[PDB]
RNA sequence: CGCGACCUCAGAUCAGACGUGGCGACCCGCUGAAUUUAAGCAUAUUAGUCAGCGGAGGAGAAGAAACUAACCAGGAUUCCCUCAGUAACGGCGAGUGAACAGGGAAGAGCCCAGCGCCGAAUCCCCGCCCCGCGGCGGGGCGCGGGACAUGUGGCGUACGGAA
């Protein structure tokens, strides 16, 4: 029943909510867990950057952004043909490669 | 090669010669019994593009499964409840009479692993599909790197859990706007993602 | 019954060894917390319906 | 040129072979665990028994459930190296077969009594 | 006559001991248990009844292979050695 | 008194049998002499007897079954009690080397471009 | 005789195959070739049959 | 009036293996309501939920676009924040309700049929010898069999491929 000018709003507690709670107490451990998987596979590739591969320079669609610049998926089989480098080779030597990326500009 | 005439062959189903063909093999599945195994497939092409290899271990069977819809399962009426629900006959079963047959053919040979099935002819009551099965515990495929995959214990019955090509189709799977659920395990996946009240620590 | 199968003898016969009391001695160890059988079974009363 | 002299088609009598494994599916046999000690438990010395043993010249044992009378019969010979006229089975409400062993009238049931020791 | 005088007529039993789940449900007409269904391949069991689930589980009785598996895994599963002698 | 395994490892298979009768003559005295009373002696020496039976017939056991695996030992075919029982999942897996085998084109594409071991930033 | 299902099964296709108006595309394979210029034919194939094991 | 091949089809306590059932917290495929709300109630809501059936693993499913976008474009799948209680659905009432992009965790790509080239160059089983055999393999010797030309194997698959 609304009282004195109450915002109108619907709460979506309608269904069986209270079986289907996420609880995040182990939030913690995940992120130990997680660090400890990092800290794991960068012993395990002793030489290799911790981070991975290289990944490319890349724009954003949707206009919104339009500006903003940031890591992409893989070279392009065209970039990878003009700096002369085989595309089976580049995964054998740490090169991201996408065989989807199209090149307008 | 011969295989590309074949199938232009099967894609001209209209012709006399294809209507011929099919209603003699129709009424000869008919004559028979409901699960039989057929020594060689009826189509070799549409058995090699589904994955079939003339090699020992490879199993077929010609499964016939009933047409028509699939009416409610109650008495003459007493189906209670509201009038929303009271439809009995004009009613439809979510996986298609290919995915049953794949099912029935699984179910009876729990020993073979379902690959994959096709469509070899249909009657006005009855469908006719033949079903590719494979032997998990046979040399010649255990050996084999390529088909190997199926000796897992991970593919067993494919077909229960919709896994074979039938079944996939009726989960309704698939990338972009044209679906918008199943976007993470399955339908049920998205389904619990979507409703389950994620409470943070600190909120 | 006086007509008996051979398997309902033999539980007949088991419930029957199974009702004796304890012996005394069991009350003598060192951590015994048992007093009286507390399971005996009279054929008056808890009839073993079987 | 055979010709058929009756209207139903019976299935022909094909060849079957017997069995010829490659292997043994059992190493080897399970020893018997009913021998002529196991089969005989004890013998009874109640004083129904013992008057039992005076008087009908025969003999009580406590023998499982599982045995025989020609088990019975054939432990009893084995292990007393006596003869036996009969066996009479029953079973006692507690799980523990009685087998009364009457005796062959040649041989005295008070003196095997006495080599076996109950009396 | 529905009550004192009909209970007298209870002669013959209908259930009797089954011989899978132990229980004296085993139906003589029927040749049916009710509690495990035993000439059904498939032992009876239903989520509507959680607490009679939970009386007959995998844990409730002697888990004499179960518990040796149990030690051999968490041993190694380990087969055909034995340790080294005196 | 006592009866060993030191001792019983070496002798022969019919002085295991005559012994194991002999234990079977003493534990049927044993319980005559029990249920005609007898005395605390004699009752505590069934168990005693008991156990040199068990470990007696352990003994043969022991030995028949390692000289019927040896026996075994190399055939191809060989009883389901000398073979292996690890689980029923694990009997089921792959031989090992059907697992390690691979097909030609993806041993031609491991050879021909290996993983190779780089650093940056030099 | 009251022959099996399968024997059956194969004497009613032929005679259906017999009844029906075959198709033109697999009638062809009626005309067969002859008893002499088979054994021709066989012949000839005989010297020109592939290596065996 | 028979014999000898082949195609379909049965018998075997034939030789060697495989599936059955249980648990079921998590997962996958089906079937699937009514209490409740709407201050009644019939569409709706509860709800692809409870119940019922089947199928596995240590995770399962999904997965490398018949994609998203209309931008100077991004580029497998899965999970978190946000988009957002938004677009949208609904006796447009109660109520229901995503997706794109962006920032992160992780990140790995691939293989057939077909098209075609190679003497079927392929695979399975049984005998002998050597190594080793408690997740039965490797090599050699067998005019010893079988499967396969109604298509096995090598190259090769959309990012082009082959000569
Ligand atoms: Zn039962």
């Amino acid at each position: 029943a609304p009282s004195r000018n109450g915002m109108i709003l619907k709460p979506h507690f309608h269904k069986d909510w209270q079986r289907r709670v996420a609880t995040w107490f182990n939030q913690p451990a995940r992120k130990i867990r997680r660090r400890k998987a990092r800290q794991a596979r960068a012993r395990r590739i002793a030489p290799r950057p911790a981070s991975g591969p290289l990944r490319p320079i890349v724009r954003c669609p949707t206009v919104r952004y339009h500006t903003k610049v940031r890591a992409g998926r893989g070279f392009s089989l065209e970039e990878l043909r003009v700096a002369g480098i085989h595309k089976k080779v580049a995964r054998t030597i740490g090169i991201s490669v996408d065989p989807r990326r199209r090149n307008k500009s | 090669g011969a295989y590309k005439y074949i199938q232009e062959l099967w894609r001209k189903k209209q012709s006399d010669v294809m209507r011929f063909l099919l209603r003699v093999r129709c009424w000869q599945y008919r004559q028979l019994s409901a699960l039989h195994r057929a020594p060689r497939p009826t189509r070799p092409d549409k058995a090699r593009r589904l994955g079939y290899k003339a090699k020992q271990g490879y199993v077929i069977y010609r499964i016939r499964v009933r047409r028509g819809g699939r009416k409610r399962p109650v008495p003459k009426g007493a189906t209670y409840g509201k009038p929303v629900h009271h439809g009995v006959n004009q009613l439809k079963f979510a996986r298609s009479l290919q995915s049953v047959a794949e099912e029935r053919a699984g179910r009876h040979c729990g020993a073979l692993r379902v690959l994959n099935s096709y469509w070899v002819g249909e009657d006005s009551t009855y469908k006719f599909f033949e079903v590719i099965l494979i032997d998990p515990f046979h040399k010649a495929i255990r050996r084999n790197p390529d088909t190997q995959w199926i000796t897992k214990p991970v593919h067993k019955h494919r077909e229960m859990r919709g896994l074979t090509s039938a079944g996939r189709k009726s989960r309704g799977l698939g990338k972009g706007h044209k679906f918008h659920h199943t976007i993470g395990g399955s339908r049920r996946a998205a389904w619990r993602r979507r409703n389950t009240l994620q409470l943070h620590r600190y909120r | 019954s006086s007509h008996k199968t051979f398997r309902i003898k033999r539980f007949l016969a088991k419930k029957q060894k199974q009702n004796r009391p304890i012996p005394q001695w069991i009350r003598m160890k060192t951590g015994n917390k048992i007093r009286y059988n507390s399971k005996r079974r009279h054929w008056r009363r808890t009839k073993l319906g079987l | 040129k055979k010709i058929r002299t009756s209207p139903t088609f019976r299935r022909p009598k094909t060849l079957r072979l017997r069995r010829q494994p490659k292997y043994p599916r059992k190493s080897a046999p399970r020893r018997n665990k009913l021998d002529h000690y196991a089969i005989i438990k004890f013998p009874l010395t109640t004083e129904s028994a013992m008057k039992k043993i005076e008087d009908n010249n025969t003999l009580v044992f406590i023998v499982d459930v599982k045995a025989n009378k020609h088990q019975i019969k054939q432990a009893v010979k084995k292990l007393y190296d006596i003869d036996v006229a009969k066996v009479n089975t029953l079973i006692r409400p507690d799980g523990e077969k009685k087998a009364y062993v009457r005796l062959a009238p040649d041989y005295d049931a008070l003196d095997v009594a006495n080599k076996i020791g109950i009396i | 006559t529905k009550g004192t005088s009909s209970f007298g007529k209870r002669r013959n039993k209908t259930h009797t001991l089954c011989r899978r789940c132990g229980s004296k449900a085993y139906h003589l007409q029927k040749s049916t248990c009710g509690k495990c269904g035993y000439p059904a391949k498939r032992k009876r069991k239903y989520n509507w009844s959680a607490k009679a689930k939970r009386r007959n589980t995998t844990g409730t009785g002697r888990m004499r292979h179960l518990k040796i598996v149990y030690r051999r895994f968490r041993h190694g599963f380990r087969e055909g050695t034995t340790p080294k002698p005196k | 008194a006592k009866i060993k395994a030191r001792d019983l490892r070496g002798k022969k298979k019919e002085e295991l049998l005559k012994q194991l009768d002999d234990l079977k003559v003493e534990l049927s005295q044993l319980r005559v002499a029990k249920v005609t009373g007898g005395a605390a002696s004699k009752l505590s020496k069934i168990r005693v007897v008991r156990k040199s039976i068990a470990r007696v017939l352990t003994v043969i056991n022991q030995t028949q079954k390692e000289n019927l695996r040896k026996f075994y030992k190399g055939k191809k075919y060989k009883p389901l009690d000398l073979r292996p029982k690890k689980t029923r999942a694990m009997r089921r897996r792959l031989n090992k080397h059907e697992e390690s085998l691979k097909t030609k084109k993806q041993q031609r594409k491991e050879r021909l471009y290996p993983l190779r071991k780089y650093a940056v930033k030099a | 005789v009251k022959w099996p299902r399968y024997i059956r099964l194969q004497r009613q296709r032929a005679i259906l195959y017999k009844r029906l108006k075959v198709p033109p595309a697999i009638n062809q394979f009626t005309q067969v070739l002859d008893r002499q210029t088979a054994t021709q034919l066989l012949k000839l194939a005989h010297k020109y049959r592939p290596e065996t094991k």
